[PDB]
């Protein structure tokens, strides 16, 4: 889990959920999120931080380093 | 509103997975002692919304369009999980202790025949009389299941979603999530305490 607070206006915070095969990007300067699914690019459009899977991501999921969000995760 | 692209080729298998995962869970809920609630597929715009929300418009990636929920007896939960895992499902067990809500329950995800996910969901009638307005938890669990688990729970139902609502909304700095988040814990660990 990644709980919702101190963190996110501390620093940029990446997340990986395996469950879904998706990862998020959080930039705390811009507050915007961003989300990358396994074994693609990042998605341009940034994603509502009331989102259904973002917040499972939260609830389920796992922080990772910038680098292993940038590297990416092979397709499932 | 716009349609996915392929949509529709993934709508059409729904009723398919519905009744292969529908198939698999009655299996698992009468061989434990348990119930199965089926449901009908996801409304059509429900799911070309989440599919474009959640999944940025990809109709392959959406994996609730057929789904179920299997009830049986807390104790009973974990090997109906196994089940599921010996059966391909991708299943994630979640524990109170790492949910910052405190949440407890099993989803899984089966691949089915049709060629669509199916989500089939386990848990006790305790968590879902906790979690699940009463209108919800008496069609998951039948009338005298619900009557039974209110008369000797300890806490009142039906809070659990209530807390969710509360801090999905927030934004992940907010300064109000960790006091709902706290809540939600001590709520449902008043349940299992039980």
């Amino acid at each position: 889990a990644i709980e919702k607070g101190e963190a996110f206006a501390r620093r940029d915070i990446y997340i990986d959920y395996d469950f879904e095969d998706v990862t998020y990007r959080w930039d705390h300067r811009q507050g915007t999120i961003h989300v990358r699914f396994y074994g693609e690019a990042e998605s341009p459009e940034p994603v509502e931080h009331d989102n259904r899977l973002f917040n499972d991501a939260l609830r389920f999921g796992r922080e990772i380093t910038r680098e292993e969000y940038e590297t990416g995760f092979p397709k499932g | 509103t716009q349609v996915p692209k392929g949509f529709e080729k993934v709508y059409g298998k729904a009723p398919a997975a519905k009744a292969e995962i529908d198939a698999v869970a009655d299996g698992l809920a009468a061989k434990h002692g348990g119930r199965v609630a089926k449901a009908p597929i996801k409304s059509r715009e429900r799911a070309m919304q989440k599919i474009n929300n959640d999944y940025k418009g990809d109709p392959t990636k959406i994996k609730d369009l057929a789904r179920n929920t299997i009830i049986v007896e807390g104790d009973k939960v974990n090997t109906v999980a196994a089940e599921l895992a010996n059966r391909g499902a991708k299943v994630k067990v979640i524990d109170g202790n790492a949910d910052p809500l405190g949440y407890s329950g099993v989803n899984s995800t089966m691949n089915t025949k049709a060629g669509i996910p199916g989500e089939i969901q386990v848990n006790s009638p305790e968590m879902i009389y906790a979690k699940e307005s009463e209108d919800m938890a008496r069609i998951l669990l039948g009338n005298d299941t619900y009557d039974a688990v209110a008369a000797k729970a300890g806490v009142p139902g039906g809070q659990g979603h209530k807390y969710y609502e509360d801090w999905r909304v927030l934004d992940p700095k907010s300064p109000e999530a960790q006091a709902i988040a706290e809540k939600s814990r001590a709520y449902y660990d008043a349940v299992r305490k039980g």
